[PDB]
């Protein structure tokens, strides 16, 4: 037969709208000060 | 960052002298987290170099609120202020002896723990002549 299993942390994706804070790697009118250090080696990955 | 120093100047024996140094747009910091141009703890030094010979340390001024050290060999004779509103620092020495012809640099002072006493950028240079 068969039964209901569970997993967690399955590669499952929604569209869906949220709120994006900023990053950046004399003070400017973005005060990109306040964006957080960004990593100096950003991850990519290939689906 | 820049430093403008006044012109050449001659003086008798006795007499009193005022050089000038300004430093534009260099008196004030911008501390993100206050959100307001405050002005930084930099520190304005003032040497000498007699014709040929070497470097020799006047004092230092804190842009803070005016805050003077004195090398002990020019106490009481030497005055060191700044004028916040002008960004400039003025030497006054007085009783002038015929010793005192040199080349005075004005030095900027970033006054940060990690590296002390450097002095970052320096004036042109203002040639001082006493004589009779």
């Amino acid at each position: 037969n068969l039964w209901v299993t569970v997993y967690y942390g399955v590669p499952v994706w929604k569209d869906a709208e949220t709120t994006l804070f900023c990053a950046s790697d004399k003070h400017n009118v973005w005060a990109t000060h306040a964006c957080v250090p960004t990593d100096p080696n950003p991850q990519e990955i290939h689906l | 960052v820049r430093l403008d120093q006044s012109g050449t100047a001659v003086k008798k024996p006795g007499a009193s002298v005022r050089v000038s140094c300004r430093a534009p747009d260099s008196f004030t910091v911008y501390r993100p987290r206050l959100s307001a141009y405050f002005i930084g703890e930099f520190n304005i030094h003032w040497l000498r170099q007699a014709p040929g010979q070497g470097l020799e340390w006047l004092g230092f001024v804190n842009i803070f609120r005016g805050a003077v050290k004195y090398s002990s060999r020019f106490q009481g004779r030497i005055t060191i202020t700044r004028d916040t509103s002008s960004e400039t620092s003025y030497l006054d020495l007085g009783a002038l002896k015929a010793d005192d012809t040199a080349t005075y640099y004005c030095a900027w002072d970033k006054n940060v723990d990690d590296n002390p006493w450097r002095l970052d950028s320096w004036g042109q240079g203002t040639l001082v002549i006493v004589s009779s």
